[PDB]
């Protein structure tokens, strides 16, 4: 779990294809807007 | 270009149904996916004649079909044209458990390999559950987010609380600013943290760096809700209780940035925070283990000096020998 600390240095270092394997990295968009953006 | 089409017609056939019966049959199907053989059941798909490959190929086509329907034009016009996504109530939350459920099963199925080429394939099926796991969020807005991602904090499976976790830190480290209400929301979720930080380690240490991301993107603003939290984390650092390496650096950097955030309310919390640090530095001074758990002492020791600079009289000689 020493992956972890390290996010969180670099948490506080702020404060001064490809197969997919794991749960945590991009936000996916609303797809409802990005629907009523075009075709509505 | 046969699935194009074929794809097209089954796409007209769900959405001639309604929202709740489409999102209903996807949650079954899941369950019957979960319940293959894999080489008492309703014998829908036949084993015994198809080949081992066929069946392969049937679950791929299923879980792409399931990702290309939520992702499909007709599904979302049905649900714009039900009223929005108010329609959905309740059945939101149990299909991010049944989706969570089913990836965290394929997953464990791909650790048991039988080399040969099966590993290819559950890594492409394992792909496609993240892709069905990124189209129900999408579907998902920010408002029904909180409770839902409450009640799958609450879930009694492990792997599922950290999904979680790491959906509401994906969701917490997108840098966008936020409307009122919607902090309001994300402030609802402090004691709940809190209740799992204090189960597996890893668990914690999320909870913790959850903690750290709701104080830098608001802790500024609205610093109150936070004052519970530091308390927790000096019981936390306090030596007389044991706790893990890793999740006590992590409430160090905890320690540091909500000193940082509080920079006044932290003084009634100094007289029992800061003999505790002392002592954990010189353990972590003997232990020759990593940087990572020396860098995180100093940096407690760094952001609470500088924060809070005038207050650390009684203990200054102490730290002097730390300086050392």
């Amino acid at each position: 779990s020493a992956a972890l600390l390290r996010r969180g240095l670099e948490l506080l270092a702020a404060s001064e294809q490809k197969l997919r394997n794991s749960a945590k990295g991009k936000v996916p968009k609303s797809a409802l807007d990005e629907y009523r953006k075009r075709e509505c | 270009a046969i699935l194009e089409a074929d794809t097209e017609f089954w796409f007209s056939v769900c959405c001639e149904f309604s929202v709740q019966h489409q999102i209903q049959s996807l949650m079954n199907i899941l369950q019957y996916l979960l319940k293959l053989p894999e080489e008492e059941m309703l014998q829908v798909f036949n084993v015994e004649t198809h080949t081992s490959k066929q069946l392969r190929h049937f679950k791929f086509l299923s879980v792409s079909f399931m990702s290309q329907l939520l992702s499909s034009n007709n599904f979302l016009k049905k649900v714009v044209e039900s009223g929005g996504p108010e329609i959905l109530k309740g059945l939101e939350e149990r299909l991010l458990e049944t989706v969570l459920g089913y990836i965290s099963a394929v997953a464990q199925s791909m650790e048991r390999n039988a080399d040969k080429l099966t590993v290819k394939f559950w890594r492409a099926l394992l792909s496609k559950a993240y892709d069905l796991l990124d189209k129900v969020n999408a579907l998902l807005p920010t408002e029904t987010f909180i409770p839902v991602i409450r009640g799958l904090v609450g879930n009694p499976l492990p792997s599922v609380r950290r999904k979680a976790l790491d959906l509401l830190n994906n969701k917490l480290q997108q840098n966008i600013s936020w409307k009122k209400t919607i902090v309001t929301r994300f402030l609802k979720l402090v004691p709940d943290l809190l209740a799992i930080v204090q189960e597996q380690a890893i668990n914690r240490q999320t909870a913790l760096y959850t903690l750290k991301l709701l104080c830098k993107n608001f802790g500024a603003e609205n610093p109150d809700p936070f004052v519970p939290v530091l308390n927790t984390a000096v019981k936390l650092i306090a030596p007389e209780r044991k706790e893990e390496k890793n999740v006590l650096g992590s409430a160090l950097l905890c320690i540091a940035e909500v000193t940082s955030t509080l920079e006044a309310l932290a003084i009634p919390q100094l007289p029992s925070l800061m003999p505790s640090l002392l002592t954990t530095m010189k353990n972590t001074s003997e232990l020759v283990s990593s940087e990572v758990y020396l860098l995180s002492a100093l940096a407690a020791l760094q952001k609470v000096v500088e924060t809070l600079p005038h207050f650390i009289s009684p203990y200054l000689e102490g730290i002097l020998s730390q300086v050392i």
